[PDB]
RNA sequence: GGAUAGUGGCCUACCAUGGUUUCAACGGGUAACGGGGAAUAAGGGUUCGAUUCCGGAGAGGGAGCCUGAGAAACGGCUACCACAUCCAAGGAAGGCAGCAGGCGCGCAAAUUACCCAAUCCUAAUUCAGGGAGGUAGUGACAAUAAAUAACGAUACAGGGCCCAUUCGGGUCUUGUAAUUGGAAUGAGUACAAUGUAAAUACCUUAACGAGGAACAAUUGGAGGGCAAGUCUGGUGCCAGCAGCCGCGGUAAUUCCAGCUCCAAUAGCGUAUAUUAAAGUUGUUGCAGUUAAAAAGCUCGUAGUUGAACUUUGGGCCCGGUUGGCCG
RNA sequence: GGACUUUUACUUUGAAAAAAUUAGAGUGUUCAAAGCAGGCGUAUUGCUCGAAUAUAUUAGCAUGGAAUAAUAGAAUAGGACG
């Protein structure tokens, strides 16, 4: 008898099984961003499917419509402020085209790699999984992170780690320390 | 119809197919490596083109 | 790290305003130890079974080792 | 305006007359008349599991020839008595009379396979250890 | 009038003949607790709700009742019925659809563990009690995030490209490589402290911890629908496959394997149901000459439906909310 | 306050409207499913934003409309006003 700790689901999956062009074009985006799972594909469509679905709802309103107004905004405003959604273009028409890859390019896999920090959208996995790079002092390890633009100023390397001082790590120490004890005492 | 066949033969095929052991291979790669080396076997690099493209063929 | 921490007035205050657990954990209080707790019901189970004070009971049996 | 009546109080007619017609479908009547509970060896469950009477070599239909190793089958449920194939090459090795196996259904809502005559029904486990592990090796069925 | 806390055929006495029904009474079925809700996403719908909240009902089946503000109570009594336990054979006792745990049933579901620290509840009450409730154990029920690798160098091979009278390789890298190179990390293991009622895990973090013999990804599939072979070996209408169309009787693109390959991937196959596809239930939105389907014909009640016409036209005022051109 | 009034359907707006659920705003649970938090300094003696909004229909209530549909009226005048 306790509350419902509620859920839901994160992707949907397509409805034609076998279809060489969305093979195609699906793997494509898994090797340029990186990505290990259709699924990755998926969750993000889905996130533009209940996008658009609002966006058409809200479209039907009457202009000026207070809800319209309201929620339209909300959503063009949040939309901006993590990177896929231009400023010129900013009037959720263009929430209405929008595709996936505006999405993708915003990931905290890809950003690492934009400004170079890593120079392979897969180094810049094995990177953020790996502890390393932050935004603040605040290590993230998760590839989907989504760089919140204003916070892409603030993508380094962690105060932990190699590559951000700290300390060389255990590997390095297990040959410093084969140094040490070989050649010397 | 009928009901009440032979019965010994049953297993026959797979019982004098001769035993071929597998064949110890490179490890290939899980996951997101997988997808990268099928994204640059696929696309980057490219194969053959006899025609058209394909994708598992013997000699040809 | 974030907690929470609480200052009292006094060391009274303390004592008396704190659960028994943390001044356990601290050093200002004994975690007196108990029976098991289904021990503990298990001897008021036993002790529902009696009524009066219970030696009077303890002599009543005495007499039935001997018949 | 052919049929229907179209006027505007007519609801009573409307719905009335579908569900007249809801009948004329082969699965609204099945689901409503309960057949699932009252035919079908199953108890409209999704697998039974039975006791295997006898081992028999259907032969199969035309245009194909061939014998088709299955097992009769009674049902604990039930005691009713069904005649479920043995899939994989082998496996009818595997089974032996008197023996517990669970059956399940063949994908065709009642309806047999292919050309297994009046077969509905096929074998997934026997003695608890299922065929596939047994066909391949994984696992080796018990003791007795 | 009696009875009830009280209205009332609730009950009794007298009196009447009423009440419901094709706008479906009454009866039968329900593998029926009702609702908040759930699944399915053009819409209209279809299906589902034993189950975290609300209401109801029950405590093996019935009835009866004590106590009491409140029960027709069952972790209360009383009787019967059905179960069923202990015995010294005289008797006496039990009611897990509470917690765990067992048998049975089955396709189908976990510990006879810890605590009142929290949420709240009860008492005479700050304190006592709480298998309410919380903690752990079992737990691939559903849901979330997402490791299984990252980067150089070298050996040729290229595709580039300037030049080509012609050796060609040299820079910018595409990468297939059976020697190489140092890097990185938690999976685990584990001081410590954090955590907690006490624990256990998580988040931290000393010491450890990756080179192919791992710390080694799976489940189906490769004739069509349908994404991937006409490779090799086997069998020879057998064994088997095959949702469906169909494969197998000696060069099997469907079987048994090896190789390679495809799809989804810490998940994937199967069965049963249901939803979509389904405008194959059609209100939206079907069809009925010959494919399924107009009753031989006419009357006709319920039902559905039902021609036009009754203050229209002109005049005046009041104040709003967008939008323009200026601000 | 007294005296009386033909009946409806439709639509509009509004009240009465549990929570969780759905839709949805805000907030960087490191991401996410979630949760309803949280965010600022003098971080030695406090300052502060929140915890929205929507749907919620059929019936009943309450108000506006008077098209479209019904209904009643005066013909053995037992009609209407005074
Ligand atoms: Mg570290
Ligand atoms: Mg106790
Ligand atoms: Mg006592
Ligand atoms: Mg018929
Ligand atoms: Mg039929
Ligand atoms: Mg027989
Ligand atoms: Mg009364
Ligand atoms: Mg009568
Ligand atoms: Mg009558
Ligand atoms: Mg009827
Ligand atoms: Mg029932
Ligand atoms: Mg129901
Ligand atoms: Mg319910
Ligand atoms: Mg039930
Ligand atoms: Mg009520
Ligand atoms: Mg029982
Ligand atoms: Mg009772
Ligand atoms: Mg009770
Ligand atoms: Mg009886
Ligand atoms: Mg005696
Ligand atoms: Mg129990
Ligand atoms: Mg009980
Ligand atoms: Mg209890
Ligand atoms: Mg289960
Ligand atoms: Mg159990
Ligand atoms: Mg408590
Ligand atoms: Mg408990
Ligand atoms: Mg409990
Ligand atoms: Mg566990
Ligand atoms: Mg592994
Ligand atoms: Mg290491
Ligand atoms: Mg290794
Ligand atoms: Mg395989
Ligand atoms: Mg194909
Ligand atoms: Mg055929
Ligand atoms: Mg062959
Ligand atoms: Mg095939
Ligand atoms: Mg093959
Ligand atoms: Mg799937
Ligand atoms: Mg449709
Ligand atoms: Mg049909
Ligand atoms: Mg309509
Ligand atoms: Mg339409
Ligand atoms: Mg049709
Ligand atoms: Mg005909
Ligand atoms: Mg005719
Ligand atoms: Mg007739
Ligand atoms: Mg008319
Ligand atoms: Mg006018
Ligand atoms: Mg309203």
């Amino acid at each position: 008898p306790r509350a419902p700790r509620t859920y839901s689901k994160t992707y949907s999956t397509p409805k034609r099984p076998y279809e060489s062009s969305r093979l195609d074009a699906e793997l494509k985006l898994a090797g340029e961003f990186g990505l290990k799972n259709k699924k990755e594909i998926y969750r993000i469509s889905f996130q533009l499917s209940k996008i658009r679905r609002a966006a058409r709802d809200l479209l039907t309103r009457d202009e000026k419509d207070p809800k319209r107004l309201f929620e339209g905004n909300a959503l063009i405003r949040r939309l901006v402020r993590v990177g896929v959604l231009s400023e010129d273009k900013k009037k959720l028409d263009y929430v209405l085209a929008l595709k996936v890859e505006d999405f993708l390019e915003r990931r905290l896999q890809t950003q690492v790699y934009k400004l170079g920090l890593a120079k392979s959208v897969h180094h810049a996995r094995v990177l953020i999984t790996q502890r390393h790079i932050a935004v603040g002092k605040q290590i993230v390890n998760i590839p989907s992170f989504m760089v919140r633009l204003d916070s892409e100023k603030h993508i380094d390397f962690a105060p932990t780690s190699p590559f951000g001082g700290a300390r060389p790590g255990r590997v390095a120490r297990r040959n410093a320390a084969r140094k040490a004890e070989a050649s010397g005492e | 119809a009928k009901v009440h066949g032979s019965l010994a033969r049953a297993g026959k095929v797979k019982s004098q197919t001769p035993k071929v052991e597998k064949t110890e291979k490179p490890k290939k790669p899980k996951g997101r490596a997988y997808k990268r080396l099928l994204y640059t076997r696929r696309f980057v690099n490219v194969t053959l083109v006899n025609g058209k493209r394909r994708m598992n063929p013997g000699p040809s | 790290s974030v907690g929470f921490g609480l200052v009292y007035n006094s060391v009274a205050e303390a004592k008396k305003f704190e659960p028994t657990y943390r001044l356990v954990r601290y050093g200002l209080a004994e975690k007196v130890e108990k029976a098991s707790r289904q021990q503990r019901k298990q001897k008021k189970n036993r002790d529902k079974k009696i009524f009066g004070t219970g030696k009077r009971l303890a002599k009543k049996v005495a007499r039935r080792n001997a018949d | 305006g052919k049929g229907k009546p179209r006027g505007l109080n007519s609801a009573r007619k409307l719905r009335v007359h579908r569900r007249n017609n809801r009948w004329a479908e082969n699965n609204y009547k099945k689901r409503l008349l309960g057949t699932a509970f009252k035919s079908s060896p199953f108890g409209g469950s999704s697998h039974a599991k039975g006791i295997v009477l006898e081992k028999l070599g259907i032969e199969s239909k035309q245009p194909n020839s061939a014998i088709r190793k299955c097992v009769r089958v009674q049902l604990i449920k039930n005691g009713k008595k069904v005649t479920a194939f043995v899939p994989n090459d082998g496996c009818l090795n595997f089974v032996d009379e008197n023996d517990e196996v669970l059956l399940a259904g063949f994908g065709r809502k009642g309806k047999a396979k292919g050309d297994i005559p009046g077969v509905r029904f096929k074998v997934v486990k026997v003695s608890g250890v299922s065929l596939l592990a047994l066909w391949k090796e994984k696992k080796e069925k018990p003791r007795s």
